[PDB]
């Protein structure tokens, strides 16, 4: 997850297409971060180890 | 348990500029987030503004934006406000709390969870 | 500034709720309320968690529930030391707190 509640805006550069860019991230601090169960990780490698 | 300190009298004129302390004293100032609140004579409470004590970021009300500004000092352990462009229709109870656990995974800055008070500081502003 | 009864009556032994009611938006999509005890002359007093959990010995007299864009405080039968202002905060727009005006028990 990417917890941060982050907003957008949008400018117009020249005709036609827009660019898109990061507008504001209203006042928290964010941390990507990815959790997996250990338990069910030292299963696997060991299993792996095994064969 | 714990028992926040709050500041003393405060009598000026429009135009202030008061400065508000809460210094905390049994927990680790940069452990739980700050909120602000006011309960005028009469009205409910209303909130100021949270502050995060690790890295002092701030949001505040929107009927504040220019007016209140918050800031911390770690070396203490304790929280300032300042107060700009205080008017007489600001007479109110200013209280002093503790607020949710920072965290670095999840935002719980919002949390209406306010589990400890202060005693309330009166401000006269006339 | 969730929408509340400024006043509730009620004879001891009689189990009252006091509702407040807000926008869909800051309501609905969190369950983030609280309810906060001032009694007369004094600090405010921390009873209610999360939209309806209880803190740390507290009793569990009082309880919640929240429904569509409202919440109410499940009160129980009422005393002599129920004589006090309730407060409501939940969860406000962005990264802010809303709350009520107030709720005057009165103990008839
Ligand atoms: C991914 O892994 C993350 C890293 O662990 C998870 O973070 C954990 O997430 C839970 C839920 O947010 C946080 O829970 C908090 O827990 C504290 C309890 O800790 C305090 O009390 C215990 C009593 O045993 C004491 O042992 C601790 O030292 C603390 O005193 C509650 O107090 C909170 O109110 C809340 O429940 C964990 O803290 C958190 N660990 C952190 C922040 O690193 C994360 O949830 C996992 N999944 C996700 C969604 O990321």
């Amino acid at each position: 997850t990417r917890p941060n509640n982050n907003t957008r805006k949008s400018v117009r550069i020249g005709p036609g297409q827009t660019f898109y860019a990061t507008g504001d991230i209203i006042g928290d601090i964010k941390q990507a971060h990815c959790n997996i169960s250990e338990e069910k990780w030292n299963d696997t490698l060991q299993k792996v180890g095994i064969e | 348990q714990v028992q926040l300190v709050q500041s003393g009298a405060q009598m000026k004129n429009p135009g202030a500029s008061v400065k508000v302390s809460c210094a905390p004293s049994g927990y680790t100032f940069t452990d739980f987030y700050i909120h602000w609140l006011r309960q005028a004579p009469g009205q409910g409470l209303q909130w100021m503004g949270w502050m995060n004590p690790q890295t002092g970021r701030t949001n505040t009300a929107r009927n504040f934006q220019g007016r209140v500004t918050m800031t911390r000092d770690t070396s203490i352990g304790t929280a300032y406000m300042e107060l700009r462009s205080l008017t007489s229709d600001d007479t109110a109870i200013y209280y002093c709390t503790t607020g949710g656990w920072i965290s670095l995974y999840y935002d719980s800055s919002y949390y209406p969870n306010f589990d400890h008070w202060g005693q309330g500081t009166l401000l006269t502003v006339s | 500034a969730l929408t509340q009864p400024a006043s509730v009556s009620g004879s001891p032994g009689q189990s009252i709720t006091i509702s407040c009611t807000g926008t869909k938006y800051d309501v609905g999509s969190h369950d983030l309320v609280s309810w906060y005890q001032q009694y007369p002359g004094k600090v405010p007093k921390y009873m209610i968690y999360e939209v309806n959990k209880r803190p740390s010995g507290v009793s569990n007299r009082f309880s919640g529930s929240k429904s569509g864009n409202t919440a109410s405080l499940t009160i129980s039968g009422l005393r002599a030391e129920d004589e006090a202002d309730y407060y409501c905060c939940s969860f406000g727009g962005s990264a802010t707190v809303v709350c009520g005006g107030g709720t005057k028990v009165t103990v008839l």
